[PDB]
């Protein structure tokens, strides 16, 4: 039910804000992606 | 019978190898034409994508299922969304399929034509079958996942023709040829010794009457019989691919009469 | 001892540790092979 | 095709021939300042500054980011970020002008001084038009 | 990089033939030339079509998240 972030390695969803700096739960792997949107997009198929 | 004729060779489910004869150049050509751009179709034409964690992009996926052929039958009694009144599209002029595929294996999951799924009501009417032709029934091979790779997509199919885009085409490939023995002249061989040596044959020699050196050039000569060989994809019935071909082609010249009368009024 | 500074290394090389990994090694890596 | 241009089959590049992929990448950083005093990742509006853009914030998520399924084109703005100064000054990515396509991957992350870092990927299929060479 | 559906020149499919054609190789042990014309590619464009495409993808695959 709903994220926010992802982990480059532990593709594990994370969900932050500002101060709780930008890591992990358990590997540092400081990356971190930013999960699809809600709005599905749409495509032509040509 | 009466006018232009046929004497189809061989013949199955995904070729006609036929002999129109006695007909126009012009006319066997605008048939070979109408054949390859446009006869109606069913093709994916939206593609709305709500989970992707493939290898691929979107549109890449995409692309490829509007190319995927479907069954296209009874197209001919679904409208175009154009014209069709639903603010968009609806069960009157569109099919709906989904799909979804999920790296369960700990092996490479594929994922197949076979595995869309029709969602809206066909009202009763082949359309929108993915078309297999596959040995083990699966069909285009879409496309791959690993471990947790996801893919949550929406198709809809709209009608359509080859001119508005190839996916809509259900020609494939037209084989075409006529006067195997070049007796109008409409060449000149090019050669380095023999013309005659150094160009291959036509197996549409042998049912055709030889040259004999001796007699003039025939300049009256005029050209008929055609050897064509209409492939086909599976949206539609090779023989169909010919006989919508020739009903299309036969309401292009209709509507010219019909405009050419609704501009007598006045 | 002491430290003085940073020298940039050449991927490949055998102070870099793609040097030894292997396929499956790399393609964990993100490297490609 | 005179003069060294060429034909091409249109059929087949409906079919796929020759069409490809293209990516792209715009970066940023949140600047710090000795003693003190920081930028944001944010979706700004007016408050003081109105150093803006034309172009439209709205794709922008509140941490300051698009989601990476959204369409971008025009000047849209990719990144939110402001710059306090004696209140709100922007610092804000916008989409290359010319270019257009979909986000494909937004990169969150922090740089040696502990500086928020970011990297945007909009990604685009290119087909083989009148122009092109080859 | 995927096995292109349907021949860019003339439009047959050829979206399943790659598992067979990859299998009528490994295991039956044909030569290429022959596997093609077993799976009714007959003219050049379709036939160039699968002889030639680099399945890439299956490297993609290999990665990770
Ligand atoms: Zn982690
Ligand atoms: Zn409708
Ligand atoms: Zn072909």
């Amino acid at each position: 039910a709903t994220l926010k972030y992802i982990c480059a390695e532990c593709s594990s969803k994370l969900s932050l804000s500002r101060t709780d700096a930008v890591r992990c739960k358990d590997c540092g792997h400081r990356i971190l992606l930013k999960a699809r949107t809600k709005r599905l997009v749409q495509f032509e198929a040509r | 019978e009466e006018g232009p004729q046929v004497k189809i060779r061989e013949a199955s489910k995904d070729n006609v190898d036929f002999i129109l004869s006695n007909v126009d150049l012009a006319m066997a050509n605008s048939l070979r034409r109408v054949m390859i751009a446009e006869i109606p179709t069913l093709a994916i034409d939206s593609v709305e994508v709500e989970t992707n964690t493939t290898v691929l992009a979107d549109e890449f996926i995409a692309h490829r299922l509007g190319l995927i052929p479907l069954q296209s039958m009874d197209i001919e009694q679904l409208e175009y969304s154009r014209d069709c009144f639903c603010e968009d599209h609806c069960d009157k002029c569109s099919v709906v399929l989904t799909l979804q595929a999920f790296g369960e294996s700990e092996s490479t999951t594929n994922v197949y034509s076979k595995d869309l799924v029709i969602v809206s009501n066909l009202m009763g009417r082949n359309i929108g079958h993915p078309i297999i032709q596959d040995k083990e029934g699966n069909g285009v091979l879409i496309c791959k996942l690993r471990k947790g790779q996801e893919l949550k997509l929406t198709c809809v199919a709209k009608k359509g023709i080859a001119k508005e885009h190839a996916k809509w085409g259900p020609a494939a490939a037209i084989e075409f040829e006529y006067d195997p023995w070049n007796k109008l002249k409409h060449t000149d061989y090019w050669y380095e010794q023999d013309s005659a040596k150094e160009w291959p044959q036509s197996k549409n020699c042998e049912y055709e009457d030889p040259p004999n050196e001796g007699d003039p050039f025939d300049y009256k000569a005029q050209a008929d019989t055609f050897y064509m060989n209409v492939e086909s994809v599976g949206s539609i019935p090779v023989d169909q691919v010919v006989v919508r071909g020739i009903d299309t082609l036969q309401k292009k010249v209709a509507s010219i009469l019909l405009a050419l009368t609704q501009m007598d009024q006045d | 001892k002491v430290f003085i500074g940073r020298l940039p290394i050449m991927l490949r090389s055998k102070n870099c540790y793609l040097s030894e990994a292997t396929e499956s090694d790399l393609y964990k890596l993100k490297e490609c092979p | 095709n005179q003069e060294d241009s060429m034909i091409m089959n249109q059929s087949s590049i409906d079919r796929g021939l020759f069409r490809s992929l293209f990516f792209r990448s715009y970066m940023d950083q949140e600047k710090k300042y000795g003693m003190s005093i920081t930028e944001t990742f944010e979706k700004p509006q007016r408050t003081n500054t109105l150093r803006m853009k034309h172009g439209t914030y709205d794709k922008l998520d509140d941490d300051g980011l698009i989601a990476p399924g959204v369409r971008v084109s025009g000047e849209d703005v990719i990144i939110g970020k402001t710059t306090p100064i004696s209140s709100k000054r922007d610092a804000s990515t916008p989409l290359r002008s010319t270019e257009n396509g979909i986000v494909d991957q937004v990169l969150v992350t922090t740089n040696q001084d502990g500086l928020k870092f970011v990297k945007v990927r909009v990604r685009t299929t290119k087909i083989p038009q009148i122009g092109d060479k080859f | 990089m995927i096995v292109p559906v349907r021949c860019f020149s003339c439009g047959k499919v050829v979206g399943d033939k790659w598992e067979s054609y990859l299998n009528l190789l490994q295991e039956d042990e044909l030569d290429e030339g022959t596997a093609l014309s077993r799976l009714g590619l007959k003219r050049y464009c379709c036939r160039r079509m699968i002889l030639t495409h680099v399945d890439l993808i299956e490297k993609f695959l290999r990665y990770n998240p």
